[PDB]
């Protein structure tokens, strides 16, 4: 310190001597030796360190500096003023977009639009604090993003989804920021930053058929984000920018979120038991597209649970039979299939897992559940047609086909639907055997699918469920019978005698039978043509190897600069199919092979929020099998250069410690179907049975010797990176795990991570000044 | 941790070396490197001349790591580099620490009766 | 049974810092064992050399370096044993064959691609020769009544009685890949997908059938999932390869539906016919981290076909390796009652190494132990001979171990 | 070469490039002689029957055109009449020893390839439209060359199945199969029925 002071003096004195003389080469060598002290590593931290002990001094240094460059900026020169510029910014030293909230948004939005608020504030503070971003432009980012993907949606019922989550989902997200972290000035300000954007908007205006800037405003004046001057003269320079008879769905949603919560509370009674206004309300629920509104605003605000709880307790509630006449019975089993195709089509739409109870205290779990969990078709769900499940007994079975062989019913006023629609699955059955030994023609068979299908479309349901599985598992040539069966429990309309909302429940039910059949009539070319409501299904191409698939689109997606909603679906089944080690390889080499600055982070950025489909198990495999086999593979290492290197060793930290402080339903069922031993993988010469942890020390120890060893190369600078990121990413612990050598080695290596992690006490400036020696 | 032919090395040395251990290169992984001293009526130029002793000491025998930038800018310093240089290029295979120390020693005093 | 040698590695062992990965291991006709293992010493192709030794001399062990960019899933030697083909992830399917007639010098000149998918299953295609030996007619003085042909077909007979040379490759997708060696150097390569539900191929396998029709089994590793089957039937259209694939009747598994504890075992880990042309039968193994079941399963006809099962395991350790015999017996009702009576069990058994040391030689038809082996650590790969009286094995570490089998 | 050579071998070789450019008649691959009957024949047409490549004096650095099989000389001299005894002077046969020579036998399957390409073309407009012309030449020239063994019956006829198929060439298999019974017709008691 009193050798820089020093220095500047000698500099100052130089320069003194030049404005008199106005070869003076001694204010040349005197910077020299300035930019030369100053440009080490060693000598700039070991300055900082004595910053500490000498207060003060500090101010005579910069004071000199100030007085340097007034007398320095007056007698410029061609390098020599350049040189001193660089040493004044030298000791004063002791943007673009952000894609990864943008694509963090966009694949909550596809993928759980019913996910917890909480979740998705923690991911988004956690990608805000490891690239620091400010607020502005982060709040920019989510509306940029949540625009695009409700332009980019379908039509259909993901523009309702989309609708759902840009007004319902995301301003409770700001207002859970605005408590976990001047709020107001920030989103005012990326308010107009976003109106700016007037392409965007009336994009989004020409799809929305009204100003959704407006709702967006109104809505984010009522949660309190914003203030009220602000939103009004927001609303006028809206108005001003866009001067250059049915409702919109946007005020259907908004208006539609006080009705789930009321209706909520209106039927928790049965409309005090009064079931024919139950089919009135329900009768309004199946009219076009009223359901679907309805279940978007309760799963943006995090209300399906309780919906389905509601209707499940319907359901079993009108399972069993009172005592009735007929024209008391034929509205119970109308409710029967009104709560039923509701609860089907809820659990096709928003996954099945909002359909179960997760603790029920006694045997009594309901029909529906007990159906959904042993009968219905999913996505990752292939049943088993001979399981237990669907052999209820012998007894029931003769009973209920001698009950089709009847007549249509009219025995409606007592049936335990419950009972009958577990046995259906035997009783199509028996007569599959009867029409494959010819006993019975195909008329009667006609006969038996209309009494099946209508008087109640819950049992055609059913039927073609077992059917699906039952086709699933036979041969080819085997299945021509059993694939007409279909084509007349999903057929058109049997009529005359449906008891009342016909036709609305036939048009729920040919959509809860498309998305059933689909896959069994992909295997063989089969149109039933049951009435586009499977928008992102079938993505990949029928032959062409599947890295093609994988580095186009990562090829389109770096293009783009963000991700799309149908590039999350290939990238989600990709990862499915392939893998999470071939899926993490190929995208990191694929990352390997960019020469460019530019185009290195902003793959990263997008490949943090790719890697977010499974977090925990892709960080597994990347800082377990990828890195280690870069880092030990003496060939491997030319791919480790500067450009690709400094972005992989960012992406590497980014993800270590966004799966230690801690999301799919098919990366649910894959973990759980996994098995591994962590132990035996990882051998190593807090809890240490959880994989992660053992995962980052068998990491930190192949840092530490890689650090320690002869033969520096290219992987000891990546070694440099991946500590300082891992020391400027964090906050205080990813370095917990760090072995105590590291400490030693690191500044034999050269600096920051010591300067750093020492926290500066009076003594921790003597480990600190010590650390800084040898090289 | 340290071998016991280096500890005995080291107890049977001449008072004029002072050896021990070295924490400021990466070490304890590899090779064990000293900076020992130079103390006597001669010349204590350059004392660390660090020597990386290999594991199984009855071979590989050690080699002194260069470094050239202390014992330039300076012409004693350079004339005690060249003999000392040439001295282990004279050395026999297999040689031992206590060689390097004396031939070292014997390269000092050459420098010193030569200027 | 006995330990007849155990070859180790001398301090080329104790990889550090980057995991395990499985091995492959392939006894030819001729005795060369061809296998993979992970030294992982200053670089990572060795784990991508392919070690071929000797049997009579193992001291003296080849190193072909593979130049496999990927781990090698599969090796696989050839009906004689003068060819190893060797397919990895990513594609890269390798044909090596002797150099100069040396078995010390091996070189790759042919192979197939489809890049990015890795191969899960690998085969050459049958020749069509097949024999049956009848051990009850062991004293009958004449060859003709011990060893009998017993009239296959080969798939894809070109002008003439003379099989075609290919493989067949099954990759992690839905993709299959055929590759006919023409007389002169000339490759055909065809890729298919199996299904037109294309999906997830974690485990497969390959089998013949009389008629000229290969069968290949697909499963998705989940276990409550169908292990699904499909018949491939190669031509040569015109000048160029033609696969034709047709769905064929699948199973899911006991274990399942037990009703009491089904959670359990939720991965199937090992899918293997009982023998490659014997495509009717259905060796499998499901497996949670501690525990294993191994099923049998079986075509046979009444749906006309139908998979029903012959025996299960009760329970065991994690099972970590399976060999399955080569030793072609009769295997019919008078054949199993004499090789019960006069004690010849050399065709009847499979061998499932553990988790612990042990090693289990069980039966072929209803699965229960023959004998048990305690190692005194476990073999990640094990193969039996061709007369099925040794097996060879790769162990959790350099070990590589020959057992007799009495 | 070698990766710790490299440089200094492939540059030393490639300063021998001009010699090589002195060495070499200029547009040897294009030149073509007029084929007479007469025998004695001029050395510079000879190929090497193993590769129908020219002989070269020396291991210089030629052009990469010299170290290609020369198929455009060989199929001028079969597309000509009377150029039996040529053919034999340039893959130095003899006809006292046969051989299979198996270059000679490939061209004159693509040889027999080209004649089907150019009778599928039209063969139509022009009655004698050199089509049946070359299939007459093809039927005498290819006679001699099975019929002493120069080149096989089977292994040509199931290499030119494996270039037919696909091609979809089917106007003048006639023809084809007239050439295929000259050599049945000339050959079928001489050998067995499997060829």
């Amino acid at each position: 310190l009193s050798a820089l002071h020093w220095l500047l003096r000698c500099t100052a004195a130089s320069a003194e001597r030049l404005r008199e003389g106005l070869g003076e080469k001694q204010l040349a060598m005197c910077l020299q030796r300035l930019e030369k002290t100053l440009s080490s590593t060693k000598n700039r931290a070991l300055l900082h360190i004595a910053k500490l002990e000498e207060a003060s001094s500090w101010t005579a240094i910069e004071h000199s500096l100030l007085k340097l460059g007034e007398i320095l900026a007056n007698l410029s020169n061609p390098q020599l003023r350049s040189q001193a510029e660089q040493c004044g910014t030298l000791i004063r030293s002791i943007k673009t977009g952000f894609p990864t909230v943008h694509a963090v948004i966009l694949l909550e939005g596809t993928m759980n639009l019913t996910g917890e608020t909480q979740s998705l504030v923690e991911q988004l503070t956690m990608v805000k604090r490891m690239q620091h971003i400010p607020t502005p432009l982060f709040v920019l980012e989510i509306w940029k993003a949540c625009f695009v993907g409700l332009i980019e949606s379908p039509e259909g019922t993901e523009e309702l989804k989309w609708t759902a989550f840009t007004f319902l989902k995301i301003p409770q997200v700001l207002v859970k920021l605005k408590k976990y972290s001047d709020f107001t000035e920030d989103v005012n300000c990326a308010f107009e930053f976003l109106l700016k954007l007037t392409p965007l908007l009336d994009k989004a205006d020409q799809r929305c058929n009204c100003d959704c800037t407006n709702f967006l405003l109104q809505e984010c004046g009522k949660q309190g984000l914003l203030s009220e001057a602000s939103v009004n003269n927001l609303m006028a320079k809206r108005k001003a920018d866009r001067e250059h008879n049915i409702q919109p769905n946007i005020q259907l949603i908004l208006r539609a979120e006080p009705t789930v919560t009321n209706i909520l509370k209106t039927m928790d009674a049965d409309h005090s038991k009064s079931p024919e206004g139950l089919l009135g309300v329900l009768g309004h629920m199946l009219s076009g597209k009223s359901l679907d509104l309805l279940l978007a605003a309760a799963a943006a605000t995090g209300k399906l649970k309780s919906f389905a709880r509601k209707f499940i307790n319907l359901n079993e509630f009108t399972t069993y039979g009172s005592e009735e006449s007929t024209k008391p019975a034929s509205v119970r089993a109308l409710l029967f299939d009104i709560s039923f195709l509701m609860l089907c089509h809820v659990a096709q739409t928003y996954g099945s897992e909002v359909i179960l109870s997760e603790s029920r205290t006694g045997a009594e779990v309901p029909f529906f559940e007990t159906w959904m969990q042993t009968c219905m078709p999913e996505e990752g769900k292939i049943l088993n047609p001979d399981h237990p499940c669907f052999r209820p007994d012998s007894t029931k079975v003769e009973s209920l086909v001698a009950l089709l062989n009847n007549s249509s019913e009219m025995k409606l006023v007592q049936m335990k639907w419950h009972e009958a629609c577990l046995s259906i699955s035997a009783a199509i059955l028996e007569i599959l055997n009867a029409w494959e030994n010819g006993v019975l023609a195909f008329e009667s068979i006609q006969k038996i699918t209309d009494n099946i299908k209508g008087k109640v479309c819950s049992l055609a349901v059913c039927a073609v469920a077992w059917l699906v599985a039952h086709v699933r598992m036979l041969g080819l040539d085997e299945r021509e019978k059993s694939l007409q069966m279909i084509r007349q429990l999903a057929g058109p309309l049997f009529s005359e005698n449906t008891l009342q909302f016909y036709n609305e429940r036939v048009v729920i039910m040919n959509s809860i039978l498309e998305r059933m059949c689909a896959d069994v009539l992909q295997q063989t070319a089969t149109q039933i043509k049951f009435p586009d409501t499977m928008p992102y299904w079938n993505l990949l191409p029928p032959k062409r190897p599947i890295k093609e698939v994988l580095t186009d689109i990562f090829a389109k997606v770096l293009e783009k600069g963000w991700v799309d909603s149908r590039s999350i679906h290939i990238f989600d089944t990709l990862l499915h199919m392939g893998g999470v080690y071939w899926f993490c390889n190929n995208l990191i080499k694929e990352l390997l092979k960019e020469t460019r600055k530019e185009h290195t982070l902003r793959a990263v950025e997008l490949l943090y929020s790719i890697f977010c489909l499974d977090m925990q198990q892709v960080t597994l495999v990347l800082l377990g099998h990828i890195l280690p086999g870069l880092l030990t593979d003496s060939s491997k290492w030319h791919s480790l250069m500067d450009p690709p290197g400094t972005a992989l060793a960012k992406l590497a930290v980014w993800c270590a410690l966004s799966s230690y402080s801690s999301a799919s339903t098919r990366q649910k069922k894959r973990h759980r179907e996994d098995i591994e031993d962590y132990i035996s993988l990882f051998p190593l010469d807090v809890n240490m049975r959880d994989p992660l942890n053992r995962v980052l020390a068998n990491l930190f120890l192949l840092i530490s010797s890689i650090l320690g060893s002869r033969t520096a190369g290219p992987h000891t600078q990546f070694v440099q990176w991946f500590m300082e990121e891992c020391v400027d990413c964090l906050e205080q612990s990813v370095l917990q795990f760090m072995p105590f050598t590291t400490v030693s080695e690191l500044v034999k290596v050269s600096k920051v991570v010591l300067a750093i992690t020492d926290l500066s006490l009076p003594l921790g400036r003597q480990v600190a000044a010590k650390a800084i020696a040898a090289l | 941790s340290i071998p016991s032919v280096l500890q005995g090395e080291v107890a049977r040395l001449d008072p004029k070396f002072l050896v021990n251990l070295d924490p400021s290169h990466c070490s304890n992984n590899g090779t064990v490197h000293l900076i020992c001293k130079l103390d006597d009526k001669d010349l204590p130029s350059v004392p660390p001349l660090e020597l990386s002793v290999p594991a199984d000491y009855p071979a590989q025998s050690p080699l002194w790591i260069d470094r050239q930038w202390q014992y330039d800018a300076n012409p004693f310093l350079q004339s005690v580099h060249r003999c000392m240089t040439s001295r282990l290029l004279q050395l026999p295979d297999k040689h031992s620490v206590t060689a390097l120390l004396n031939t070292w020693a014997q390269s000092v005093h050459q420098a010193c009766l030569s200027a | 049974m006995d330990l007849a040698y155990v070859c180790e590695w001398e301090k080329w062992s104790k990889s550090t810092h980057c995991p395990s990965v499985p091995l492959a291991c392939a006894w030819s006709c001729r005795n060369l064992i061809a296998f993979t293992m992970d030294l992982r010493s200053d670089d990572q192709d060795l784990t991508r050399m392919i070690h071929i030794l000797d049997t009579e001399h193992p001291w003296d062990l080849h190193s072909i370096p593979s130049e496999h960019h990927e781990a090698i899933t599969c090796l696989e030697w050839d009906q004689s044993g003068s060819r190893l083909l060797s397919a990895d992830a990513d594609g890269q399917i390798k044909c090596w064959s002797m150099a100069d007639h040396l078995a010390n010098s091996w070189e790759s000149s042919v192979g197939s691609l489809v890049e990015g998918d890795p191969i899960v299953a690998l085969s050459w295609l049958h020749n069509g020769v097949k024999l049956a030996l009848h051990v009850e007619k062991s004293g009958a003085s004449s060859f003709g009544e011990k060893f009998s042909r017993v009239k296959f077909s080969p798939s894809l007979t070109l002008f003439g009685g003379k099989p075609m040379e290919g493989w067949i490759a099954v990759t992690v997708s839905g993709l299959v890949t055929v590759s006919l060696l023409k007389p002169s150097g000339q490759v055909l390569t065809s890729t298919e997908s199996l299904c037109r539900l294309r999906g997830r191929v974690a485990l497969a396998d390959i089998a013949f059938t009389g008629g000229g029709n290969i069968v290949v089994a697909t499963a998705d590793g989940s276990s409550a999932s169908p292990v699904q089957f499909y018949k491939v039937c190669v031509s040569v259209v015109s000048e160029k390869c033609r696969i034709d694939t047709e769905i064929l009747p699948s199973l899911f598994m006991r274990c399942t539906t037990d009703l009491n504890r089904k959670d359990k075992f939720p991965a199937i880990t090992h899918l293997k016919f009982l023998a490659r042309d014997m495509s009717e039968q259905v060796l499998l193994c499901a497996s949670s981290q501690t525990s294993s079941i191994v099923e049998c399963w079986s075509l046979r006809k009444e749906t006309i076909l139908k998979w029903r099962i012959l025996s299960a395991t009760n329970d065991l350790d994690r099972v970590s390796a399976v060999a399955l015999p080569k030793l072609p017996i009769s295997l019919t009702n008078t054949d199993l009652k004499v090789a019960s009576d006069t004690q010849f069990y050399p065709g009847l058994g499979l061998a499932l190494a553990f988790h612990d040391g042990s090693v289990h030689i069980v039966h072929r038809l209803s699965l229960q132990t023959m004998a048990v082996f305690y190692s005194s650590v476990h073999l990640k790969a094990m193969q039996l001979s061709w007369t099925s009286l040794a097996l060879v094995g790769i162990d959790s570490h350099g070990k590589l171990s020959v057992l007799r089998l009495s | 070469p070698h990766w710790l050579l490299g440089n200094l071998v492939s540059d030393f070789v490639d300063t021998f490039r001009p010699t090589a450019r002195i060495n070499s008649i200029c547009g040897r691959c294009s030149l073509l002689p007029v084929v007479n009957n007469s025998g004695a024949i001029c050395n510079s047409w000879k190929l090497d029957p193993a590769t129908l490549r020219f002989p070269l004096k020396g291991l210089l650095p030629y052009d990469k055109d010299l170290f290609e099989p020369q198929t455009a000389l060989l199929r001028y001299v079969l597309e000509q009449p009377y150029s039996r005894d040529m053919v034999c002077n340039m893959l130095g046969l003899n006809k006292q020893h046969k051989q299979r020579c198996p270059v000679l036998e490939d061209q004159l399957v693509d040889l027999v390839v080209y004649a089907m390409e150019r009778s599928e073309t039209e063969e139509k407009f022009d009655d004698g439209g050199t089509s049946q012309l070359l299939w007459q030449h093809l039927s005498s020239q290819l006679i001699f060359f099975v019929l002493f063994q120069f080149a096989s019956f089977p292994h040509m006829v199931l290499s030119l199945h494996q270039k037919l198929a696909g091609r979809g060439l089917i106007k003048g298999r006639d023809h084809l199969m007239w050439v295929l019974l000259q050599f049945i017709s000339g050959s079928i008691q001489k050998n067995a029925l499997a060829d």
